[PDB]
RNA sequence: AUAUCA
């Protein structure tokens, strides 16, 4: 009987399992333990390598003599955390000896450097270690810190409460805790109703930034002129760099989709829809005057910019703009009109389809598009513009070692403090910014941990903030995700969160393996695409990045999703299928919040739509239990519990309970509560807990289903500053 | 299973790699709607160069010209496949396709007239 | 409406009267292209919309577990197995008229009790 | 010859275009120049057609597989390959009668 | 919620808490009546502001 | 009211109506431009009897043809001719009217102006829907009955 | 400057 269905009391045996696991503080350890691994020599690449170029006069010698010096950085390195004392001597360091001492709990940033040099004769360049370059701050209990493969009377030596959870720094002696920041996702195309007193009716934007890579915050807008009831609703953009807005069939021409019908084709999909084809005929009268390429350049070069007077220079310009600025995401690349052009026709099918009231405006406050900027990111960002404050410093350096040839010399030449000091900075204020001259800067990133209750240090490395439509409201995308009642009265209210248990955020994993994956099952691309032919062909995302079409999305969509539940597609990526849209979005995306539920499957051979999970895993887990072999991991892999952040939340069906949600009826207790019933024959997943949509403050409160609303919002503020033992250290 | 059927089956030169143009073995495409006949007495002459690189397709004066542009690539490929008269194929891989890439014409005597007019409005 | 292009430009085409036979035609702005028109109507308004209600329809409909499911007798199969939505026409005004999709002959009929309908 | 001219169409030499899989050309590009770089064949069965294309023993190891190929339009389009000699002659060479694309296997 | 087909105009599905305190909420009643009592924080809290200003 | 008639629910209809805006937009289900050349004989088969009346007991070939919804026209009640005195009453001697009867099954206005014309008709639907007003005053909305 | 208090 290993292979019966499970109990509403076996639900605790999977949350025990997922507590083993993650622990309470697995958001911030993951994040900081990503930016550590993979980010952070990322960004050691991305500008790297720096040259300066000697080219002589050419006059006689000891002119023509042309140079070119290089310097690469390779593999980076970052040791245990250790301390640099006044008498020279240095040693590790311990967690306990940076709070009394007030030290930083830091360890060394260490990346190998080359310097290649290179000449040439009045055309042909001929070729003629590891420095330290500062000290990175660590996270307590992640891979980096002692604490980590600490066992419990490890912990006790070093003087350490083995209740301590870290996700927190030690900067000069206070405990500082990163806060998540929440911020809108990029590459996201959405679509406004512009209010009553505006000549633009309706706009489609899309913020448009890089995973990594110098971040290019240019925000494109498809402008939908004219009011609904005002003649010649023309369709113009607002490209980056440009003054003005560009009629949309100037673009399409300037990309190289020259005639009507073949720019009509990019935008609507359906000959036969005559109504959004009307829609198009001003716009096709707008770009009448250009009929080709190069006069639609011009057109676009003409207004700058500045305006940048000469007719070779603004045609060159408009080639820069649309490859440099214009939908920075997709490519950066040269040959990729084709694929930016059918993007800027799927907005503006979108922004059309809103106006002729066929979908709703986007909803500004679905927690589907919100990010949450964790400890991993937060420090990737810094690093960014600390490491580009060191480059450029460099430079500066060989410029004056090139010019008396005083023996470029390391020490001189690479500055540790900039980063060692310019994260402390960060950490120890809370601007988080360069440096002491700091506003715009975001202040309150960085805070000392609240130790006044063990419960109260929980609720603060949970907590998010949400700087500057109706945020403060608890939005339905918020359920299981963030805690209803942990949120502040006053001011704050409503836009400081709390994390519900279960809750966690995405690292943030390669989409190559995907796109790689996608090409080989179905995936026509869309450099290929002609949308007459396969005019129903489900249209597949990667990241807000249109990478092609697909024909039976049914059976990809399957495979996908069983890739995902063997391991093979990571669990934290998510997948929608929108059948009725005919569209299939992907996210690797760093930052979304997701929660584990239970899989149902039609797939029983006896009887109904049954939970993967049977009472013999439960036990198998139990056995675990007991040895303090079968994880959390162990049910993520063997596909009977998943990962569902809030947009793929949108495609699923949830039973609360398992048992009371699952065979139909083939007396009643009048003190119990009203409940209501199991109808779907087609429900998709399962709730591990309902209980475990609150919070580390509202989990404390006995009974929270028999208080008014808001008694409960109080409790969670109030255990905060209830006293008791925080640590037995 | 067994086959009681025939098939005709050829071998293959996996490209062989000394050629002239082996090197080069492009792919020209022309749209439907361009219209295009290289069956044309007009369409007798021909010629090709590097726009300076876009290509550049003209045919006599007074006819259309064409230009040509790159595509983008990715992880399938296309080869170009030519049978000999023996029936063995040759099979060369494509260095780069374009997509063509012409004129109209009339579009002399414009465009920066028709612009300043557009521009005396507003 | 439904609007033709220009063979050989692929550019749209504007109406032209000719004065002479007293007939509709259709000019190439691009080239000296020129047809006849097939239907008297050149533009159509529509206020009052009924284009948008069931939309979206893949034969796929019946793959998503969100949709809700009526033992309704189909007037063609006469199956009691269909998903129901409501006028997707995502307008203010909009009737609270159901649309069902036969699990089976895939034919769209209504809860409807004032007008009969055929999409 | 004629400079910046290009060659002969006219005669209308068919070709076809085929899409292969990276991995497969990947594979042939093992195959040796002195060999002739005989790949494999290609199989044109009748009984509807099918054509197929199978990678030689000496190319792997195991028992070859057959590649499948869905056969394609032309589309709206007319292709048409080109090819550039070392010396930098332009040809016309041939007309893109058929389209196929090489499935992986 | 994710928990409901679509196009759910019951009272179920639109926010009735049916039961008493004295019974208990279901989870579905307990979020519903989280949402509502939000809005209540949501105006005490800006309220306060608002009203001193319009005093001064 | 009035001071009489302050029980009279059907005095406060007629005022409601008198009062409460209706433009020619909140009537029409769509408007549509059709190429029918002879004045005298039309090309849509409905509208041939239409003709055959508003002719017994010149003009631009390009004809702009409404249709209305009987349901709408009635909750704020109007009358076909009513509703084309006012299109009538607006563009004067510079376009020739005719309009479907309150009887007929479909309600519909046809009309034409007294080289170059398409544009300039688009213009003249859109000071139809949008400037037109039938009955009511300026800025009043929504007028609602109250015992 | 953050957190908080009624
Ligand atoms: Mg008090
Ligand atoms: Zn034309
Ligand atoms: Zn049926």
């Amino acid at each position: 009987d290993e292979s019966a269905p499970i109990t509403a009391e076996d639900s605790w045996a999977v949350i025990s399992a997922f507590f083993r696991e993650k622990g309470l503080v697995s958001q911030q350890l993951d994040s900081f333990n990503q930016f550590v691994d993979y980010t952070l020599q990322d960004i050691i690449c991305e500008d790297s390598t720096l040259i300066l170029e000697q080219l002589a006069q050419h006059t006689t010698e000891s002119d023509n003599i042309s140079r070119k010096y290089e310097i690469s950085f390779g593999k980076i390195y970052v040791t245990k955390p250790m301390v640099n004392e006044s008498d020279g001597v240095t040693h590790a360091l311990y967690p306990q000896e940076a709070r009394l001492r007030n030290l930083t709990y830091s360890s060394g940033l260490f990346v190998d450097v080359k310097k290649r040099t290179y000449e040439a004769i009045d055309e042909l360049k001929y070729e003629l270690g590891k420095v330290f370059i500062g000290r990175l701050p660590i996270m307590l209990r992640s891979k980096n810190c002692y604490l980590s493969e600490a066992t419990e009377s490890d912990l006790y030596k070093l003087k350490e409460c083995p209740f301590d959870m870290g996700g927190y720094f030690i900067i000069n002696g206070s405990e500082k805790v990163l806060i998540a920041q929440e911020r809108s996702a990029g590459n996201i195309v959405q679509v406004f109703k512009k209010a009553a007193p505006s000549p633009i009716s309706h706009v489609a934007e899309i913020r448009s930034a890089l995973e990594k890579g110098s971040r290019f915050i240019s925000t494109l807008q498809v402008k939908l002129y004219g009011r609904e009831g005002s003649s010649a609703r023309t369709i113009k953009a607002t490209l980056p760099y440009i003054k003005q807005d560009i009629p949309i069939v100037i673009i399409f021409r300037a990309l190289g989709i020259i005639p009507d019908g073949e720019i009509l084709e990019h935008i609507c999909y359906d000959v036969n829809d005559w109504q959004m084809l009307e829609m198009l005929k001003p716009c096709v009268e707008d770009g009448f005057v250009i009929q080709d390429r190069e006069t639609a350049l011009d057109f676009i070069g003409r207004r700058g910019t500045a305006l940048g007077i000469k007719k070779e220079k603004r045609i060159q310009y408009a080639k820069d703009i649309l490859q440099k600025e214009f939908l920075p995401h997709i490519t950066q690349l040269e040959g990729f009109e084709s694929r930016k052009a059918f993007f800027l026709g799927y907005m503006i099918n979108r922004l059309l389809l809103c106006a002729l009231d066929r979908k709703d405006q986007d909803d500004r406050d679905h927690f589907g598009k919100k990010r949450l900027d964790l400890a991993g990111p937060l420090l990737a960002q810094l690093f960014k513009t600390l490491f580009k404050k060191l480059t450029k410093d460099i430079f500066r350096y060989m410029q004056r070692t090139v010019e008396e040839a005083h023996d470029f010399n390391m020490k001189l030449a690479i500055n540790a403090k900039t980063i060692t000091s310019g994260l402390k900075y960060a950490l120890a204020t809370g601007n988080w910014g360069e440096q002491k001259k700091a506003m715009s800067s975001r202040a309150g990133v960085s805070q000392v941990l609240n130790r006044y209750t063990y419960s109260s240090t929980l609720s603060h490395l949970r907590r998010t903030n949400t700087p500057i439509a109706k945020p403060r409201q608890l939005h339905n995308t918020h359920w299981g995700l963030v805690c209803p009642a942990e949120t502040p009265e006053g001011q704050a209210c409503g836009l400081v969160k709390n994390l519900s248990l279960m809750s966690c955020i995405s690292v943030g994993t390669d989409p190559m393996p995907i796109i790689t994956f996608l090409s080989e099952w179905g995936m026509e691309p869309l450099e290929d695409y002609v949308p007459h032919q396969s005019p129903d062909a489900t249209r597949v995302f990667v990241n807000g990045v249109w990478h092609g079409v697909h024909r039976n999305p049914a059976r990809l969509m399957e495979t996908l999703r069983t890739l995902r539940r063997k391991g093979d597609i990571n669990p934290e990526v998510s997948m929608i299928r929108d059948i009725r849209e005919k569209e299939l979005k992907i996210f690797t995306d760093a930052g979304r919040v997701y929660r584990p539920l239970f899989i149902v499957e039609d797939d029983e051979s006896l009887g109904h739509k049954e939970l993967k999970v049977r009472k013999g895993h439960i036990a198998k887990l139990m056995a675990t239990e007991y040895q303090d072999e079968y994880t959390w991991s162990s049910l993520l892999n063997e596909g009977l519990v998943e990962y569902i952040d809030a947009e793929e939340e949108e495609s699923i069906l949830i039973a609360m309970q398992p048992e009371d949600l699952e065979p139909a009826e083939a007396d009643v207790d009048p003190a119990k509560r009203i409940r209501v019933s199991h109808h779907a024959t087609t429900f998709t997943h399962c709730e591990i807990h309902p209980s475990m949509i609150l919070g580390v403050a509202a989990s404390i409160i006995p009974f929270p289903d028999h208080n008014q609303s808001p008694r409960n919002t109080y409790q969670s503020a109030m255990g905060k500053q209830a006293m008791g033992v925080f640590l037995t250290n | 299973d067994e086959d009681p059927n025939e098939y005709n089956e050829f071998p293959l030169r996996a490209i062989p790699k000394e050629d002239l143009e082996n090197m080069r073995t492009h792919l020209l495409k022309f749209q439907s709607k361009k219209k295009i006949n290289p069956v044309t007495d007009f369409h007798l002459p021909v010629r090709l160069h590097r726009k300076d690189y876009p290509w550049v397709m003209e045919d006599f004066d007074g006819y259309n010209t064409w230009v040509g542009s790159y595509e983008a690539g990715n992880s399938d490929s296309y080869v170009l496949l030519s049978v000999e008269d023996d029936g063995s194929f040759t099979m060369i891989p494509a260095d780069k396709v374009y997509k063509f890439t012409a004129r109209n014409k009339y579009a002399t005597l414009t465009i920066d007239e028709a612009e300043k007019r557009m521009d005396k409005k507003s | 409406t439904t609007f033709r292009f220009c063979r050989d430009c692929n550019n749209m085409l504007y109406p032209r009267e000719d004065k002479e036979n007293n007939r509709l035609l259709f000019e190439c702005r691009t080239c000296s292209y020129v047809e006849e028109a097939g239907s008297p109507l050149v533009y159509r308004h529509e206020l009052i919309t009924n284009i948008g209600e069931t939309a979206g329809v893949v034969q796929d409909i019946g793959s998503d577990p969100t949709l809700p499911r009526s033992d309704r007798e189909c007037p063609k199969c006469h199956s009691r197995e269909n998903v129901f939505f409501q006028s997707q026409q995502r307008r203010k005004d909009t009737s609270m008229v159901l649309f069902f999709v036969c699990l089976s002959c895939s034919h769209i009929f209504t809860s409807d009790q004032k007008n009969k309908r055929t999409q | 010859e004629e400079s910046l001219d290009l060659d002969l169409e006219r005669s209308n030499r068919q070709v076809w275009l085929v899409r292969l899989p990276m991995f497969l050309a990947e594979k042939w590009r093992d195959r040796n120049n002195l060999h002739g770089q005989e790949l494999g064949k290609i199989r044109i069965n009748k009984d509807g057609s099918k054509i197929t294309l199978l990678l030689n023993e000496n190319d792997n190891d195991s028992i070859p597989h057959e590649y499948d190929l869905e056969l394609t339009k032309k589309v709206v389009e007319n292709e048409y390959v080109f090819t550039e000699q070392n010396l930098k002659k332009t040809a016309i060479v041939g007309t893109v009668c058929h389209e196929c694309q090489v499935m992986p296997s | 919620l994710p928990h409901f087909s679509k196009d759910d105009y019951s009272p179920e599905s639109k926010g009735f808490v049916e039961n008493s305190y004295l019974r208990g909420l279901t989870p579905q009643e307990f979020f519903f009546h989280a949402m509502g009592g939000r809005e209540g924080l949501i105006d005490t809290a800006v309220k306060t502001a608002e009203t001193g200003y319009i005093q001064r | 009211l009035e001071p009489g008639h302050a029980a009279d629910q059907e005095q406060a209809k007629l005022i409601r109506s008198a009062i409460e805006h209706t433009t020619l937009k909140s009537v029409t289900i769509a408007s549509e431009i059709y190429y029918d050349p002879d004045p005298r004989s039309t090309v849509i088969p409905e509208d041939e009897e239409i003709i055959q009346l508003h002719f017994s007991l010149q003009q631009s070939p390009w004809l702009l043809r409404l249709e209305l919804d009987r349901a709408a026209m009635n909750d704020k009640d109007l009358t076909m001719g009513q509703v084309g005195e006012r299109i009538k009453q607006t563009f004067k001697n510079d376009l020739f009217v005719i309009w479907s009867e309150d009887n007929d099954e479909k309600l519909i206005i046809r009309c034409r102006v007294v080289a170059e014309e398409d544009h300039m008709l688009k213009k003249i639907e859109n000071t139809m829907l949008e400037n037109i007003t039938l009955r009511g005053v300026e800025n009043i909305e929504r007028v609602v009955m109250m015992k």
